[PDB]
RNA sequence: CUUCUUCAGGUUGGACAGCUGG
């Protein structure tokens, strides 16, 4: 029989799911002084362009660079009350805001966690056994996850990728993320014969255990400890109540080979399969934290607290 | 019933033959991303403009009139703005729009203010996509 | 007579009822939605709604078991949705209709298209490679006003038939309508449900409207 | 005295009158619609419209039920649609005609053909496997201007005959005309229903028009 | 009355034999994908092209004029554009188009501009469908 | 005359006997599907072919020329194309055409190109249908 | 600093077939 289960997700760290990518400031304004980024209402933007300086004149200057900050306020000297839809704080914590990966939104501009995102986040747990049964596997053909509910626009922010290899090196990639401590509503259903809630909890717990004691704690006791401690609490053994959803979660979260093989075999398999993807004369993969106010509050990227309930 | 790619654009023919020639010329000498580099265009870098053009086509096909309404004109202005944005993003879309006279087609459609002009422009866009996928693609 | 079951289908999430990739503009999305040929409006086919509702109701009337043919369903299912049995052919009391998009004016004034382009990919676990995927879906909040015609073949078994109709409508609430419903698409919410008499007036229609609106 | 019933049939949804499927070239759709052989225009056969209208009118006129043979209908049905009994041969007062669609130019304005292809599948319940199929439908929005000839035989029941004719047209608007009607197809509408005198003038033609328009 | 294929020729009588030999050549040497995989074309793959051909065939046949109209030729050119698009979408469809002469026949119909040439082209595509379903089918 | 049916020829004194023999051999050990048969052909499965043959027969019978014109040979070629079509559309028609050699007779007519050859073919087809009924039918 | 723009699977099945009257 089919049993529905309302799902609530609280992103412990920032979670990013992309819907589009934009280069240097063309579709948005960035006031560097106030660390505030404004997204222009594009249809009102084109109406304003039709009402004022010619569109050809505006678009004759798109040759890289050309931030809208130094055009709407500097070259034209105009104010932008109607050319805003939502604002996002920016975390510049030495590589500039070259690129901004915006969060996926529906037609009306509301952010939402799209389809198949939670489905993949649950497949990465339930698929713990084998890599063979993927398409014909009746386990997920009966799993039925829904889309996210209403998310306030005020709960968005811009973060920069942070590293773990011997230091925290800033990266040029800046992405739009939901701030921590944001409630998200889902709805997941499935057949009782093929899946059960306790099976989902066991899969999540096993995935988190193999993530923590073998990779997170194991990689911490192999690289450094005082680099994280600003906070970097990283709680564990929380009854399997953790799922990692969104971009920047990590290469481990997207592959299932640490939880099917021991340390050395999985390590060598990851090295071999990733050296084929990328040609870098480097070592094992490292964590991907971030910074947020002021202190350098280290938050694990994509860390989400997953709780379930009947109906 | 006619826009200017630079030579001619008739409904009956050469709305796809000029796409032939544009794509053949692009394959004749692909864009040079950098002096010591080799580049080839991918259809994923035209997709936003294609979506906007298809939406405007859906909006305008249900009109029993020749001149496009003010909202449709604002949509075409948006199409041109998105062309500029997505051309400035990756400077190979710049080469694609320059060699295909796609911005020129936008300007001609804006000037003509006729439904059949935009219909022929959409036909040329479809021809460009088709013949890019035929010879090249990816 | 011809009781008309009216209402509105509201898309809680994006809906993808699969239309042909051909017969449309070249260079469009790889997987488009079914549309009305003339107006290009997004369409909910009457056949798809009928099939989903029949599948959900027959399953619920068979204690969650459906391994039989459509002609071997329950008597109420066969009388509502018709049958092609050799022994006896039951004419369907329910006449579904293709449902066009209706709230295009409000989508226009909110500056949103009728359809949204969804960005999806599939990532392997053996290799960290994600294959891009392009899927079109009708945006959420899209209204779909429909009209289901009902036949009064028998006057005694009309309250039960309308209770079955309401149960089928409520089963669609906890389910998807079409396409990739496993992955969160196609959630619908029936609203403003009502029943009216096509010709003349019908007694006790208030009872049917009461067991249909709530 | 003879009367002509003008009007238009507007397709609210796609219509599918089954065709020959043996002469529509090679490599055409799986299930074609019936078309005029010369002009290749889809048409509503007079036989199909007459049969559907007669069934609906005979069912609604008698008691709401109809199980008898066509020759054993009511007097009004027999005098409108004819009878072939042994000693009771009613000459039909209504002469239906094949109805080709007229607004092909209007459809070609929107750059759409007269007919579409509708993609459907049946999902086997014991296997949960889909079985896609294709059918051809005349697109919604097509208009079919028709002409029905009325033989004015008895001056004492022309008003009742036209009340029955309007009732049958109304019943057809809450049902379908041919094809997979319960699965969303075949819904039609009637407007511009005007009766005119074939030759001369009818002194009660204004009353006939107002009962044919309301 | 006579459409060109290159070295070989198709007339009003030998269209069926040429379609049969073209289909037999395809079945004798089926197309091989990139991963060493043989593939057979499906009627649904070219269903849109076939319906476009039949859509303009209905309006051509309802015309007792030797010269094709401007809008009919626009439709035929759009058909060729769609053929190119479907060839670029699927390598197996492109192989089917190349082994047959849909592109050559359609461009010869555009060249001749006459009603009878398009009718013979429709005859050729019908014979190709018939002989494709005769041997391999969907 | 001397119409070749692949194995044994037929003429004006033979066609009925061979048509009856072929029909009787149809009823003896009939066609088998993948699912063990066991149906036979029906009239509304080769009705289109029969109508085409009837139309061409009407066209030929109104001509006194001993040699078939190219406008009629095109019709016979289309008859062969259609026979190939429904032969591949369903195997219950394919074996019916194979054992009662419609295709061989059509090829022989298209080779002889004479009025009498097609008249003999038409008589053979009429006898085939006549014996198919009164033994089977439907 | 990285590439994939979609891949894989289904592709029509069953029923009726002329009956009354001169």
């Amino acid at each position: 029989m089919k049993k529905t289960y309302r799902v609530t997700l609280t992103a412990l760290g920032p979670i990013f799911i992309g819907g589009g990518e934009k280069l240097k400031k063309y579709e948005y304004i960035f006031d560097k002084q106030k660390k505030v980024a404004h997204m222009i209402d594009h249809t009102k933007f084109t109406k304003y362009l039709l009402e004022k300086n010619l569109l050809d004149d505006f678009t004759s200057r798109v040759n890289s660079h050309f931030d809208l900050y130094d055009y709407l306020v500097n070259k034209k000297g105009i104010v932008f009350m109607p050319l805003v839809k939502y604002s996002v704080p920016v975390a510049q914590f030495s590589p500039p805001m070259n690129d901004l990966n915006t969060f996926v939104k529906d037609a009306f501009g509301r952010p939402y966690i799209p389809g198949s995102s939670l489905k993949g986040a649950l497949r990465t747990a339930i698929l713990n056994d084998l890599k063979e049964d993927t398409k014909e596997n009746e386990v997920f053909a009966h799993l039925q996850v829904s889309d996210s509910e209403t998310i306030d626009l005020e709960n968005l922010k811009v973060y920069q990728k942070v590293d773990y290899s011997k230091t925290a090196k800033p990266l040029p990639l800046y992405r739009e993320c939901l701030k921590p401590n944001t409630e998200i509503t889902f709805t997941v259903s499935f057949d009782d014969e093929y899946l059960t809630l306790k099976k989902i909890q066991n899969a999540l717990h096993k995935t988190y255990q193999h993530y923590y004691i073998k990779w997170l704690k194991g990689g911490k006791v192999g690289e450094t400890l005082i680099k994280g401690v600003f906070a970097l609490d990283q709680p564990s053994q929380n009854q399997g109540e953790i799922i990692y959803i969104g971009g920047g979660a990590g290469f481990v979260s997207k592959t299932l080979h640490y939880k099917s093989k021991n340390r050395d075999q999985a390590r060598n398999d990851s090295f071999d399969i990733l050296k084929q993807l990328f040609r870098t004369t480097y070592s094992k993969m490292r964590s991907v934290p971030d910074n947020v106010p002021t202190g350098k509050h280290y938050l694990e990227m994509g860390k989400a607290r997953i709780k379930l309930e009947e109906l | 019933t006619e826009l200017k790619i630079g030579n001619e654009k008739v409904n009956s023919t050469n709305f796809g033959d000029f796409a032939e020639k544009a794509i053949r010329g692009i394959n004749h000498k692909p864009f040079v991303n950098s002096k010591g580099g080799e580049q080839k265009i991918t259809t994923s870098k035209i997709r936003g403009i294609l979506e906007l053009v298809n939406k405007v086509y859906n909006r305008v096909i249900n009109t029993n009139d020749v001149e496009l309404s003010e909202n449709i004109l604002a949509d075409i202005a948006y199409i041109k703005v998105k062309i500029a944005y997505e051309s400035g993003r990756e400077p190979v879309v710049k080469d694609f729009i320059q060699r295909t006279a796609f911005t020129a087609a936008i300007t001609d459609v804006m000037n003509q203010r006729t439904r059949e002009s935009f219909l022929l422009f959409a036909r040329y866009v479809e021809s460009l996509i088709a013949y890019f996928k035929f010879y090249g693609g990816k | 007579m011809k009781l008309v079951i009216e209402g509105t289908i509201v898309l809680k999430t994006g809906m993808h009822i699969g239309g042909s990739s051909d017969f449309s503009a070249i260079g469009a999305v790889d997987s488009p939605v079914v549309r009305d040929t003339l107006t290009r409006l997004p369409l909910i086919p009457g056949s798809s709604l009928k099939g989903k509702m029949r599948y959900l109701l027959a399953k619920e009337l068979n204690n969650g078991i459906l391994l039989n043919e459509p002609n071997n369903d329950q008597d109420e299912i066969l009388r509502l949705f018709g049958s092609s049995e050799k022994d006896k052919i039951r004419r369907a009391r329910l006449k579904f209709n293709d449902i066009k998009l209706s709230n295009l004016a409000e989508l226009e004034t909110f500056n949103v298209s009728s359809t949204e382009v969804k960005f999806e990919n599939t990532i392997n676990r053996k290799t960290a490679v994600a294959n891009p995927r392009q899927i079109e879906r009708v945006i959420a909040g899209s209204k779909f006003d429909f009209e289901i015609f009902y036949n009064l073949d028998d006057i005694k078994e009309v309250e039960k038939d309308f209770e079955n109709i309401k149960q089928g409508f409520d089963l669609l609430e906890f389910d998807y309508l079409g396409g990739h419903g496993t992955r969160g698409s196609g959630r619908i919410a029936f609203e403003n449900l009502s029943v009216i008499t096509a010709v003349g007036n019908f007694e006790k229609i208030n009872t049917l409207n009461e067991i249909l609106g709530a």
